[PDB]
RNA sequence: CUACCCUUGGUUGUGUGCUGUUCUAAUUGGUAACUGUUAUCCAGUUUCAAGACAGUGUUAGGUGGGCAGUUUGACUGGGGCGGUCGCCUCCUAAAAGGUAACGGAGGCGUACAAAGGUACCUUCAGUACGGUUGGAAAUCGUAUGUAGAGUGUAAUGGUGUAAGGGUGCUUGACUGUGAGACAUACAGGUCGAACAGGUGAGAAAUCAGGUCAUAGUGAUCCGGUGGUCCAGUAUGGAAUGG
RNA sequence: GGACUGUUUAACUAAAACACAACUCUAUGCCAAACCGUAAGGUGAUGUAUAUGGGGUGACACCUGCCCAGUGCUGGAAGGUUAAAGAAGGAGGUUAGCGCAAGCGAAGCUUUUAACUGAAGCCCCAGUGAACGGCGGCCGUAACUAUAACGGUCCUAAGGUAGCGAAAUUCCUAGUCGGGUAAAUUCCGUCCCGCUUGAAUGGUGUAACCAUCUCUUGACUGUCUCGGCUAUAGACUCGGUGAAAUCCAGGUACGGGUGAAGACACCCGUUAGGCGCAACGGGACGGAAAGACCCCGUGAAGCUUUACUGUAGCUUAAUAUUG
RNA sequence: UUGUGGUAGACGAGCGUUGUAUUGGAGUUGAAGUCAAAGCGUGAGCAUUGGUGGAUCCAAUACAAGUGAGAAUGCCGGCA
RNA sequence: UUCUCGCAGUCAGACAGUGGGGGAUAAGCUUCAUUGUCAAGAGGGGAAGAGCCCAGAUCAUUAAAUAAGGUCCCCAAAAUA
RNA sequence: AGGGGUGAAAUUCCAAUCGAAAUCCGUGAUAGCUGGUUCUCGUCGAAAUAGCUUUAAGGCUAGCGUGAGAUCACAAAUAAG
RNA sequence: UGUCAGAGCACAUUAAUGUGUGAUGGCGUGCGUUUUGAAGUAUGAGCCGGCGAGUUAUGAUAGCAAGCGUUAGUUAACCAGGAGAUGGGGAGCUGUAGCGAAAGCGAGUUUUAAAAGAGCGUUUGUUUGUUAUUAUAGACCCGAAACGGGUUGAGCUAGUC
RNA sequence: CCUGAGUAGCUCGGAAAACGUUAUUUUGAGUGAAUCUGCCCAGACCAUUGGGUAAGCCUAAAUACUAAUUAGUGACCGAUA
RNA sequence: AAUAAAUAGUCAAUUAAAGCAAUACGUGGUGAAGUGAAACAUCUCAGUAGCCACAGGAAAAGAAAACGAAUGUGAUUCCGU
């Protein structure tokens, strides 16, 4: 269908973390959130990776 | 006779999800087990009953399911769980 | 099954890179079964006369178990189990780890 | 007879029978399911009650 | 001046295959003569015509029902034409569930980083009244007003201090799980206590495992990307595999 | 209608079918094009453009019109696309060694794709009509009308030329009208709103001819009103021999009703001494072919095609032959 | 006490039949064979005798089966 | 009528009643739900009758009493007001 | 002399019938489709639904049957509240 | 179109309510097949008689029973012999540990940070004979036109010399 | 000094090897080596290590078969076999 | 002989089969379809069937650039695993 998926990766451990749905038709603005990370066992800021 | 005509768009029955009070009065039900399943509110939670976030009901504590009628003309229904302490 | 997709075909596959090889052959020795039999200085020369292994034996040894015994176990084996080590060493036997 | 090797590439022999398997929904994509049912998928599963006769005859 | 970047044209300038040539010795010839032989076969000696061509062989192409093997779904008040094939809501459906139809309706292949979560604040729509443009109907103030307002939307139910409108922080729109359960031919689908870590909001108790829910979706093969405490055909690697 | 002497699907149909000279278009200059087959070899052919092969119509008279939009064909060369193949390279890996590590990396070899050259062919442009093929609609328009000579407009590449036309072609339509005919859904002539006539899958006519089709008439009659007679060979008898198909068993009525839904057997009522002969046949859902009409089969077989995949074959190119 | 309708279908118990292996028995004073007859049995089955016949047969048990016929538009042959 | 196993048969059902849909509230019509029968199980009544009622049958017997149903004759038994 | 020929062409013909002769073998081909498939007795004893299926007269599971072993009173219905 | 009764008729036994026959009375739509359902005007069967369709080899599962057993048991093939049973011959097999993809660990293992939770396990037989079902092989039987290749064929017919 | 040269390889297609073309073996085309401190092999492949030394020929014996002869056997058939 | 020589060719002589068949097995080469896959186009029977060729009483492969991963075995072939 309308392929809208964007995969999320870590900034330091570079682990692939989550699949989210990003609204570029409204904003091309990049998003950097913080979520779980296993290799360091804590909440770390992750980004999107194309 | 037998000929093809325009469309009379479907009345095909969507898969009927089983709904209703899976548990009845007089039964001992522990924590976790669900009681009533609905998509569209008709019964309310009282105490000791948990609301799974699809308008679904389940038991929060061990006890017996019990009903209460109330509202503007006692048509509204709220469900709860009564305890039996030793 | 009368024209359906087979169950083993709708299931995911199990992958392994040991393909082109086989599992690692080793003869097992557990404390429970050897408790029935009486023998000391258990080696290659011991199991052949007890018919446990063949004359063409080439398989190395596991030692396995944590049960208790009152006999002086005497093994000369390639590897061991730590619980088995505790069990044999408490019994005042002999422990030889001969790879 | 012979043994259906293609089938047995997908099972894992277990003690006293009672074959197990992997939760089966993954070939092409999963950007439609919540992580809860994802980790339900991550668990290995077992065959149902009825399919024991349907699998044993293959063995 | 020092240079760089350009454009078109001219000089040769090194190589790239080429349609253009010369010669005959490869080679061709259903040119012609002679010996076998007196033989419309043939071979040899050759002449002539040519000729590095053609043809042959391999390869790569384009073309090629001439031919070869196959296919040309199902459902159905006969068949074909028509229409339909997945999932969601209402009625049918006999106040439990479930209940057919080539039954009537509607729909869909979603959107949202906020329209969520948190903490706080706040409420009908509408009627009438009086009020600069301002008229059926703009918005202000007041009372009236029990839902006819909104509910991200197709529908259903509920949602009157709310799941709605606004304000501040944030992306729990977590990880590993998971007792217990619902419905269940398989596939499967659905919730969820609770534990442990990490958090966030809130003073905190508490809440946050996405949206008020019911739809927004396809098994499996195959190939790929990132990471990986996995293996490495004697070994060490490596490739590749997991 | 066919021109015609002509040919045929033995054993359903014989001709308006086929052939047919004649004409038409195209291709072919020798070891020819073309054909058989794998190939020698052979035909065409011991042929040589007044010749051959293929295609089309089908005496003859007079004509065959518009369009190359698309495809088919032919040519062309600027331009874009285009395989294989040749190879300026690229990075990775082993580590001799350099290396405290961290790593770097000689040479050899492997991995793998690329700068560039790169045929035919496709797109391109012209021609191509007795090729495949087709040849439109609307609106307005004329001092009686009606109509459309005409013009404009939308699209196409082009909007049917001539001719004929209710006919082997026309649903409407048993069109109108005329005659024919006592009495005309048939006949023909005739007017042309021809759903779509229509020019080489020809058009209009064409004398003879056709076991051709159709209509009328003359004679002619048992075709008919309208049936009868005679003689034969049986069928009838006697004599010689002497089958066949079919068959669960039959001591095998009628009416009504029921019934697997149409009765010789069922139920209810009526009727018939036993056994034959000549017979003609109502039925026994008569006999004779697991129904060919019809459905299904994930049947088969055959047929066609721009359905899929390939091949025979044709054509273009690199290579060894090959200087 | 329940019992005993019964389709496909399932469970259960048996009979006969050909040969082999044994302990036995009979046989021109007529075996197996055949048909006839006023039998036996819960069933597959078992008989008694006569006549024709002229030579091997039968009881009990164990084994193995080309081991049980109304149908197949059945076949073969024959008679209707 | 739960648990494990073997063997199954089995997806072309029909009829009667009750409620609907289509149909035309027409249908020995079609399709769903419910109660019974036949199929899969014979019989007495309905004049016979596949589904209706009474009903559920080991065999034999020259027993009786009933069910539905019936009692003018066939054809079993009835009369009284 | 037959993925052939022949042919004044219609599927003409090919040893009395051919959309590609007759025969050999492959082959005991295949056919979700019919027809049939042989001793007795005892007992229990069905369905004809749902879902899926290039599936619709083929198949698979659940369901409803049976045999054996069970669980065997917190299990199952039959009455009432 | 026979049964149940029944005269009547004629004889006299596997000693048996004797046998044989039956004027009449009561009753009464064949056999299978497919099937919702066939008495059927659905299908097939003239008939007698012969014959005529569940097996083999391997193997799995399950059942019954037996043997064996607490490291058992089982020998294949092969050699020896009455081509016999059998003897020799463990070569392998089931089991005593499984878990995980694996390294590896081990009554623990897998995920995980987790020896948290969860899943598996927390020993439960061997070899035979028989039976039932079943997969490979034409594997109940009979049946399709067909398809492939190889042969016989132009003297019918067609044509040609 | 020698020990088998259009050879092994290499490129494009192939087959077999239990493999769907993959180490290995074979070739259809082109290409094309090395000489003892040599080569190749060790399922791509390098280094180390180890194995054995192609591009020459032949070879019994176990193992296959029974139309024929001889003898015998048979829970083989007994004239629709 | 062409062509002088020599060859081609011709003439004369010696040696072996050529052939058939044990209706089977050995090898080499050519080399199917049908069927299954519930269709079918990869596969599948199968390198089977069939055809061609040379022989034998057997024939073929055969003496390590072998297998392969072990301080390994040491022609080829056959049988169970």
């Amino acid at each position: 269908a309308v392929k809208r998926s964007t995969r999320l990766g870590c900034n330091d451990c570079r682990e692939i973390n989550y699949l989210t749905f990003k609204n570029v038709k409204k904003n091309p603005e990049k998003l950097a959130l913080n979520k779980f990370c296993s290799r360091c066992r804590k909440v770390v800021v992750h980004k999107e990776v194309k | 006779s037998k000929k093809g005509v325009g469309s009379t768009k479907n009345g095909r029955d969507s898969h009927a999800k089983r709904l209703g009070a899976k548990k009845a009065d007089g039964q001992m039900i522990r924590t976790g087990q669900i009681i009533y399943r609905q998509r569209g509110t008709r019964v309310y939670p009282g105490v000791n009953v948990g609301l799974g976030s699809d308008d679904t009901l389940f038991a929060l504590s061990d006890g017996l399911v019990k009903y209460q009628k109330f509202g503007p003309k006692q048509g509204k229904t709220r469900v709860s769980v009564v305890k039996h302490k030793l | 099954e009368g024209g359906q997709t087979p169950l083993y075909r709708r299931l995911p596959k199990f992958g392994n890179a040991r393909k082109g090889f086989l599992k690692q052959e080793w003869v097992v020795l557990n404390l429970n079964k050897i408790a029935k039999l009486k023998l000391d200085k258990i080696n290659r020369a011991s199991l052949i006369e007890k018919q446990v292994i063949s004359a063409k034996s080439q398989l190395p040894i596991k030692l396995i178990g944590h049960t208790k015994l009152e006999k002086p176990l005497h093994f000369e084996v390639h590897k061991v189990s730590k619980q088995a080590l505790k069990a044999v060493e408490n019994a005042n036997g002999s422990v030889k780890l001969l790879e | 007879m012979k043994v259906k090797s293609a089938a047995k590439k997908r099972f894992k022999l277990t003690k006293s029978g009672q074959i197990k398997r992997k939760h089966a929904y993954t070939s092409h994509l999963a950007p439609h399911k919540t992580t809860k049912q994802k980790r339900h998928l991550r668990k290995q599963g077992t065959v149902s009650a009825s399919d024991f006769k349907r699998i044993g005859n293959l063995i």
